């Protein structure tokens, strides 16, 4: 039930796959972010927890050119650093 | 394991 | 519960990286939603609408579109294209 | 509402 407002870079990512608002729940941000990775085909086909984002907005958001979705702490770190809690 | 399931286990 | 997808559904799952011929229902649903997003078949504005024209998914559904809100229709489509173990 | 969330409510 916590509402967040993504900062411009994160908001640009969500809007690129159809997000229409400025305010979201954390669960909604996670849904769109996973949608972004699949829509842009950034996951490894063989070991599908690996994401390659070096030439992508996601990599600017993460601070690294690749990561594994198993790094839950890093994912939450990136998201919370790029939003404003309401 | 699919990316979707990996992602569902950060939504 | 284990299911074995029929050839066409198996072809779809394999196109997004599925490696087996036997899965749980949850795994099939995960890969199927992954397929729709990876192939960008959802409507950008009303994202419960999925477009299946000239796509493997349209053969599986027998229809050129469906709504994700139609849960019974989705399960009907899936169960018609697998064999429960 | 995203497709991911719609889909998450048939995995």
């Amino acid at each position: 039930e916590t509402l967040v407002r993504p900062k411009p870079l994160l908001l640009k990512l969500l809007k690129s796959v159809g997000a229409q608002k400025d305010t979201y729940t954390m669960k909604e941000v996670l849904f769109y972010l996973g949608q972004y990775i699949m829509t842009k085909r950034l996951y490894d086909e063989k070991q599908q927890h690996i994401v390659y984002c070096s030439n992508d907005l996601l990599g600017d958001l993460f601070g690294a050119p690749s990561f594994s979705v198993k790094e839950h702490r890093k994912i939450y770190t990136m998201i919370y650093r790029n939003l404003v809690v309401v | 394991t699919s990316f979707a399931e990996y992602w569902a286990x950060x939504p």
